[PDB]
């Protein structure tokens, strides 16, 4: 399902793509996956903490 | 006041003065290491990845 | 909004009362940031006292683990709203769904050795869109006690003050509201008696050199925590049933 | 963790990779060779070493 | 060793735009386009809201009667409108407005320097019949991320209360992407071509961008 | 909105054929693109020459024995690539390696032309093994705007044309003041011998320089 949702989105099955160093410029070896991940910010924070 | 000229003294006093390191569960002596402090814009510490 | 869900989040959202759930069904007649006016529909509507269900939103205002509580409309003037309806979205709440935190674009893959053990490492993009950013709503309080030595003043009088720090304050002894304050600002002038200080020979001597009165008043005003920094948007005074209120109060 | 993964994946061989079977002279254009794209980081090849 | 040299640059929509350079050498399209990529990401002109100062508002976090968009979102809104100057460094916009109905970003009052690259971005609604909202807008130019918060060293009497300072969003560029496709020109033995297709909020053209780019880069090189 | 300049604080040279200079103070996230840039055009891009090939007086291939040598031939070649050849307007010239006895054959023990100059007589190309061991060869060089392997001659020895042996640059935090967070970048590098390094980053980005002269205007 996951899959074919993306082929409707143009995106490749692997959900991993081509990434390039934005320093370097130049090609990462491998592809590698991204994707969209929803993230939490707990309440630990760190000017609490210190 | 945290005048401008009194980081360079913190630069200063910091060189050659080594700070204690520690973390919650010690069990053997390494869970105490000394190191050189380096000042950082921030309120998290860093410590060396092989330690 | 979750980019990725399950279907309870819906339920969460509702249940819990974040939100600001209609009453009854019916149209849109005001929407506020302060409030919003429905007006019912006759089949849902009882005959008498005609009606209009008038919904005060809950504005910026202290959590218990001081984070900020805030309700935001979700809906527009003169919208149709169903019975059972969200007209407003509480704090980590879109659209009547629950949304506890951002979705974002991620890769995996190791840089530089800055992600090492969980460690993450996070584009300054994300830090301009403010997206991450949070609103916290501290309560910090002043008290007037009495000693034995005398009661306590909220006047805005303070010893060894320069006009910089007094500024802030109104005649009262009170910060103003809205005024963005940060670590060793005044927010209440307090000063509580303590009389003859009892000094040494060479500060005798200092103060015959220097004819500085030592005020038989000391400073205990409240002043934001060190570090901390913010803007005011509200304040309180409690006052004793009889004892006559100051300026401020 | 990383830094292993970094040497691990470093020293390593593929059967057939950009520079197989090539010869140089030394570490440093063997570096060279592998910065400016031209040979690939894992390639069973003989080099002169000190 | 030929130097390159641009060649068209496509408008596509007033966003957005694909610059081109025609002449390029052995592996230098890479050598460009990314160190071009790094410039144009991170050190540009803009120009954005940085202080504003509204009707009968305190802070930023309060509600003014007869808007439904919360101080903070309106403030937030601004730093999102995109405006551009001439032979100004700082200019103070007016903006004034009343009546049911959104206020957008045309409702200001229009000065020598000022041009609203997007008159339907929105500021605010306005939720009653009686009810107006004038705001000082300030606007001044300068470059990369400034936030609010680093803002206040100097100070020096900022006391007008009335005044909210946000976060500087000065930069043109959204999104840089480069290219590089083999181009031949009608006679050498290997060339390429860098296609910089860039992104940007309109207030700066291609060629003004990707000049000022490569004169930092160049301004860099000033060593030897 | 005025913009930050450095000029080279420190340049630590080890010996003579390596280099390694500071540069700094430089603006947040500069020194990566100076360093990455000059680095790319450092290696793939610079003028030098060397050997791009060697006729075998002994036999016909790279895969052989000589008599008096127990170099393999292949071997050969690579100290072929390790010669310093600094060649004047002379376009393309080709040397003799004329010796011969029980004795290690040097780069002083090549013929010596006009436009010709190698950087290291002590060189070692060949080492000869007991009594006469018939040695001599004719060698053919080359001139290279970048780097052109062995195979790369399509239509057998590497040519090893940029004088850089290797290129480094560490960008590390540099302090300035009320300034918070700066680059200081060190590149170091290594030569050939034919041009030091110094001026070899001189003309590197003298190459980039040119590349960006068809759009800046200003400061100039």
């Amino acid at each position: 399902e996951i899959k074919e949702l993306l082929k409707l989105g143009d995106l490749p099955t692997s959900g991993q793509i081509r990434l390039y160093d934005g320093r370097t410029g130049e090609q990462f070896e491998r592809p590698v996956t991204v994707g969209y991940m929803y993230m939490l910010k707990l309440n630990h924070l760190v000017d609490d903490k210190m | 006041r945290e005048e401008a000229v009194v980081w360079d003294i913190l630069d200063e006093v910091i060189r050659e003065h080594p700070v204690l390191l520690n973390r919650a569960p010690t069990l053997h002596r390494l869970g105490i290491q000394a190191f050189e402090p380096v000042l950082i814009e921030g309120k998290a510490i860093q410590l060396h990845p092989l330690v | 909004k979750p980019l990725v869900g399950t279907g309870m989040e819906r339920a969460v959202a509702v249940d819990s009362g974040v939100t600001a759930v209609a009453k009854r069904g019916g149209v849109v007649q005001y929407v506020d940031a302060s409030r919003i006016v429905i007006k019912v529909n006759e089949d849902e509507m009882y005959p008498g006292e005609a009606g209009i269900d008038i919904y005060n939103l809950t504005k910026y205002t202290r959590s218990n683990q001081n984070t900020c509580i805030n309700q935001m409309p979700c809906v527009s003037l003169g919208e149709p709203v169903e019975r059972g309806d969200v007209l407003a979205d509480g704090p980590s709440t879109d659209l009547g769904e629950l949304a506890l935190g951002q979705n974002m674009r991620v890769a995996f893959m190791p840089w530089n050795g800055y992600n090492f053990e969980d460690s993450i490492l996070v584009s300054e993009r994300v830090v301009q869109e403010d997206r991450f950013t949070t609103i916290h709503i501290q309560e910090l309080a002043c008290v007037s006690r009495d000693t034995k030595l005398g009661p306590e003043e909220i006047t805005a009088d303070i010893p060894n003050v320069g006009e910089a720090a007094l500024s802030k304050l109104d005649e009262s002894g009170i910060v103003y509201i809205g005024a963005e304050v940060t670590g060793g600002d005044i927010l209440v002038g307090k000063v509580t008696p303590k009389g003859e200080t009892q000094l040494t020979p060479e500060e005798k001597l200092l103060r015959a050199i220097f004819g500085e009165k030592a005020s038989d008043v000391k400073d205990s005003s409240l002043r934001v925590p060190n570090g901390v920094s913010g803007t005011v948007i509200d304040v309180q005074v409690f006052t004793r049933d009889g004892v006559e209120k100051d300026k401020r109060a | 963790q990383d830094v292993v993964l970094g040497l691990y994946y470093m020293t390593r061989d593929c059967v057939n990779a950009k520079g197989e079977g090539m010869v140089l002279t030394g570490p440093k254009e063997a570096e060279r060779l592998y910065r400016s794209g031209l040979a690939s980081l894992h390639a069973r090849v003989k080099v002169r070493i000190t | 060793f030929l130097k390159p040299r641009l060649v068209d640059i496509e408008q596509v929509s007033s966003t957005h735009a694909k610059v081109t350079l025609e002449p390029l050498e052995r592996g230098f399209g890479h050598t460009l386009g990314n160190a071009l990529r790094r410039i144009l990401l991170s050190s540009m002109p803009g120009c954005a809201v940085t202080e504003v100062e509204i009707d009968g508002v305190l802070h930023e976090y309060s509600t003014k009667e007869g808007v439904q968009e919360d101080i903070l979102e309106i403030l937030l809104n601004l730093k999102g409108l995109a405006v551009r100057v001439q032979g100004k460094d700082e200019v103070i916009l007016t903006l004034n407005k009343s009546g049911i109905g959104p206020v957008t970003a045309a409702d200001i009052t229009h000065d020598g320097d000022v041009e609203i690259v997007k008159p339907q971005h929105v500021i605010c609604h306005l939720t009653d019949e009686n009810a107006s909202i004038s705001m000082r807008i300030k606007v001044q130019r300068g470059r990369g991320y400034v936030p609010a918060s680093t803002r206040i060293h100097s100070e020096e009497d900022e006391r007008p209360i009335g005044r909210l300072l946000v976060d500087a969003c000065y930069s043109p560029v959204e999104r840089i992407a480069y290219n590089v496709e083999a181009a031949r020109v009608e006679q050498r033995t290997d060339l390429d071509k860098l296609v910089i297709e860039m992104e940007t909020n309109g207030t700066i053209d291609p060629e003004e961008a990707i000049r000022r780019a490569a004169t930092i880069l160049a301004e860099q090189l000033e060593a030897f």
